[PDB]
RNA sequence: GAUGGGGAAGCUCCGUUUCAAAGGCCUGAUUUUAUGCAGGCCACCAUCGAAAGGGAAUCCGGUUAAGAUUCCGGAACCUGGAUAUGGAUUCUUCACGGUAACGUAACUGAAUGUGGAGACGUCGGCGCGAGCCCUGGGAGGAGUUAUCUUUUCUUCUUAAC
RNA sequence: GCUUGUGACGGCCCGUGAAAAUCCACAGGAAGGAAUAGUUUUCAUGCCAGGUCGUACUGAUAACCGCAGCAGGUCUCCAAG
RNA sequence: AGAACUGGUACGGACAAGGGGAAUCUGACUGUCUAAUUAAAACAUAGCAUUGCGAUGGUCAGAAAGUGAUGUUGACGCAAU
């Protein structure tokens, strides 16, 4: 049952903050708060602890990443950047 | 209901100020303070808790036996089993690979 | 095929010797009634000799080269199999089944194996297997 | 008058930082002659939340070569580092996102943060989070290397002065609004005393130099000379434009 | 302090040449859904410890009490 | 907040580990060496600052006109020090058992390094424990009793270690 | 059932939510050691000492502050049917 | 939760305990201040935009200093609006 109908998490806030502010920050808690797979164990137990770390229950491999995910899209090219600049020093 | 009062100087409730109520041999209601609670010792590589180590306050553990602050592995009381067990599996490996390093190396010199 | 050969030298990982290379004297593949598993009799040594240097001199030499071995029975899970391989071809019949238990007759064969890997220590016979693993 | 919200920030009598939960200076390691000529294997031991700071920390070992003990190195995390990666420190590093090298080590195309203004000083630019400098071309002629700071100046530095490979973690942190009061009461309680602020218009002309008029006005001209003297300098300092600019991104 | 059950060792400690006094004390306790029984404590004090010996049969008390030594002020009842 | 320092005519101001060569410390020498001396050494780097922050160790009974976790009695534990008695150890000279998590009262050990405890946000529900509340049987006392009530109240307790 | 303690948890954050004294343990191997007995005083027992300062009472519409024994103010633990 | 009966139709029987609706002006809301006449459409708040600054620096302090606050900081930051 789809208890509330377009609010979801942020609909916490009441009737406050207006309407885009709301969506805007709904939008970013979703990922904030989701489960993401783990590079070291392959599991759906990694969480946010504190601002811009990224832990894993078990193993305890803690990955840092972005403020709200994992792996923000802004710097997933950055290391695409030094991989493809790498092989040029050897071949 | 008898009612108790504190027995120290300090009228604040706080982590240093536990109070138990005890029933007293004399049949009155006494308060009797209680230390604060003892922690697990944790293990230095993975935090865990280990296990077979008495858990006491600080200072008091100069006065237990050793029996109860050394298990009879290397690292004893400082590094849990597993922690230890793949210690040696790293170590071992290692230098196994070392000199397997240090072979090719001789070899592809020579051979240059 | 089988690996875990009456020669074979390994590292145990379990128990008071965690860290001390044992040689694998006789295995178990089929178990016994007792330990129903892959145990393994090894003669490993608990002490290691320290090191000797030339400045070393008579009876400062000796008693660094003093070796404390130890009998005992372990699972292949708590061992670390090696292609190295310890000369054993001295005691066939001190460690067995009857070697355990009534442990005034265990005695002898912490005795009988801690002279043979003294006569095995001078010179530079198995160095790797005296050396004390850093871990 | 009286001295002014501006003018008092200066005495930092409760306006010093809160320094109390933060774990330490965020330097890059001394360099020394086994950074200079060669690289050192290195270890993180953990990644820990600063307070008032925005990207992560990290707390890696570097074994001492002179001396037999350990020395624990706190490294502003790049996104993309774990607890127990190997962190390598010298010329000889590879190109992997987490090592340090200095800018004169590296081919055209790289981004990099926490990059040093002097050769020595253990970092100084690109420290936030999120942000990077990319390396836009060599001078190997009196040894310079010029970069592309996160706000678009272009500045040239020695190519000796060392920097960590990659962006730094908790980018995209300013995307989420902040909605309540409390939020930046809680945010702004660890960093300084800037919070809140009261316009200069509602308070008397002794508080400040909007202040006063029977009505919610700035009263003369706002923008103030680069030239002027502490004391008015509470308004638009030599500004060039004002209004809404107009036009593209990335200007020249 | 603690409680010690054994016979033999008891009269160890009564010459430990630390001793000076002893104590015993009777009591007249029930036992299981039967009549009761005679009940003797023997209670030993030391420099630092006050040791006891329980003993709920009274047959074993006779050859016991004789076995004190002279030399040792007992305080009877 | 004092030194080393830098200002200031100056009362004094800045900083407090920063442009200071800033310290004691275990082994050995012993047998005029008292403690010097010959080496291994480590370098922290004034002091103050929270009787509700951290903190080594005890309770019960009783006793004054006024005191008690302080006094009386009984029963504990901690620290500093000196010396033995008993036990374990050993010609496999510095222990054994269990496959293992680990255990057995004891069951060598320095410089140096590492690790743990101290050390710890708030809220919500759940499990368990203690104190109290409710209540049955029984052993006593007190209350009512014109009529009724196997009735009402009350004692039945146990400490640190 | 109320008070309280504790345990495994879950929610919150661009707040993730103290330091040191002190105590212990591990790696290391210096140094010394056997049975005619040497260690063992972080095993059981035995011997001695624990210095200085405070301890009474109120803590509140009469003991504190508000010229007064002034309906004002002042921090906290226990709390039954 | 339900069914019969019963009470001069009384039954949250004492205490306890929301008046409600159509609108208009204005501040978005929580919050804060003139402690001793103004609690407010005033201040504050999130949001929006602008400005200065790449530290041999931007803003501010000091009588100097081998002095400082931001700064245990670096443009997703600090400072002024």
């Amino acid at each position: 049952a789809k208890r509330t109908k377009k609010v979801g998490i942020t609909g916490k806030y009441g009737v406050r903050y207006g309407s885009s502010l709301r969506r805007q920050v709904k939008k970013l808690e979703i990922q904030q708060h989701a489960r993401y797979d783990c590079s070291f164990c392959g599991k759906k137990t990694v969480k946010r602890g504190a601002a811009g770390i990224w832990t894993c229950s078990c193993c305890k491999k803690t990955v840092a990443g972005g403020a709200y995910t994992v792996s923000t899209a802004a710097a997933a090219t950055v290391r695409s950047t030094i991989r493809r600049l790498r092989e040029m020093v050897e071949a | 209901a008898q009612r108790v009062t504190f027995r120290r100087r300090n009228p604040y409730n706080t982590r240093s100020n536990k109070i138990k109520v005890v029933k007293t041999p004399g049949g009155i209601l006494r308060a009797q303070h209680v230390k604060k609670l003892a922690t697990r010792p944790k293990c230095g590589d993975c935090g865990s808790a280990l296990q077979g180590i008495s858990t006491l306050r600080p200072r008091q553990y100069a006065t237990v036996s050793k029996t109860h602050k050394t298990v009879s592995r290397a690292y004893g009381g400082s590094r849990c089993a597993n922690c230890v067990k793949e210690r040696i599996i790293r170590a071992f490996l290692i230098e196994e690979q070392k000199i397997v390093k240090k072979v090719v190396k001789e070899q592809t010199e020579a051979a240059k | 095929a089988k690996f875990l050969k009456a020669g074979k030298v390994a590292v145990v990982v379990r128990g008071r010797y965690a860290g001390k290379k044992v040689v694998i004297v006789k295995p178990h593949d089929e178990g016994s009634k007792s330990h129903p598993f892959g145990h393994a009799l090894v003669a490993g040594i608990e002490r290691y000799p320290l090191k000797v240097t030339k400045k070393h001199g008579a009876k400062k030499v000796a008693k660094r080269t003093k070796i404390k071995p130890f009998i005992k029975v372990v699972n292949y899970n708590h061992l670390l199999p090696t292609r190295y391989t310890l000369d054993v071809e001295a005691f066939k019949s001190v460690v067995s089944t009857e070697t355990f238990e009534q442990p005034s007759q265990r005695e002898e064969a912490k005795k009988v194996v801690k002279k043979a890997f003294e006569e095995r220590h001078q010179a530079g016979k198995n160095q790797w297997f005296f050396s004390k693993l850093r871990f | 008058g009286r001295v002014i919200r501006n003018q008092r920030k200066g005495a930092g009598s409760i306006f010093t930082s809160h320094t109390r939960l933060r774990q330490g200076a965020a330097k890059l390691r001394t360099l020394d002659y086994a950074e200079r000529h060669g690289y050192i294997r290195g270890i993180v031991k953990q990644i820990v939340h600063d307070s008032g700071r925005g990207a992560p920390l990290a707390k890696v070992v570097f074994r001492d070569p002179y001396k037999y003990r350990l020395r624990e190195e706190i490294f502003i995390a790049n996104e993309g580092v774990h607890t127990g990666q190997f962190i390598y420190a010298g010329k000889k590093a590879s190109l992997n996102v987490g090592n340090v090298l200095p800018l004169g080590s590296v081919p055209e195309g790289t981004i990099v943060s926490n990059v040093e203004e002097k050769p020595g000083d253990r970092g100084a630019l690109a420290r936030a989070s999120g942000n990077y400098v990319i390396i836009i071309g060599h001078n190997p002629d009196e040894n310079k290397t010029r970069v592309r700071l996160p706000s678009g100046a272009k500045k040239v530095i020695s190519s000796d002065a060392r920097g960590v490979i990659g962006v730094i973690a908790g980018g995209g942190r300013v995307d989420k609004p902040l909605l309540k009061a409390g939020r930046a009461f809680h945010k702004y309680r660890l960093k300084r005393n800037s919070w809140p602020k009261t316009r200069g218009v509602a308070m008397n002309p002794v508080d400040h130099p909007h202040g006063g008029g029977n009505h919610q006005h700035i009263g003369k001209a706002s923008t103030i000379s680069r030239g002027a003297v502490s004391g008015q300098k509470a308004g638009l300092i030599a500004a060039r434009r004002t209004g809404l600019l107009r036009g593209s991104q990335k200007t020249q | 302090a603690r409680e010690i059950t054994d016979i033999k060792q008891f009269l160890e400690l009564t010459r430990r040449a630390d001793v000076k006094t002893a104590t015993v004390k009777i009591n007249k306790k029930l036992n299981k859904a039967g009549k009761p029984f005679r009940q003797t404590k023997f209670k030993v004090r030391g420099s630092s410890s006050l040791y006891t010996l329980v003993i709920n049969d009274a047959g074993k008390a006779k050859k016991l009490i004789q076995s004190l030594p002279p030399t040792l002020k007992v305080n009877r009842l």
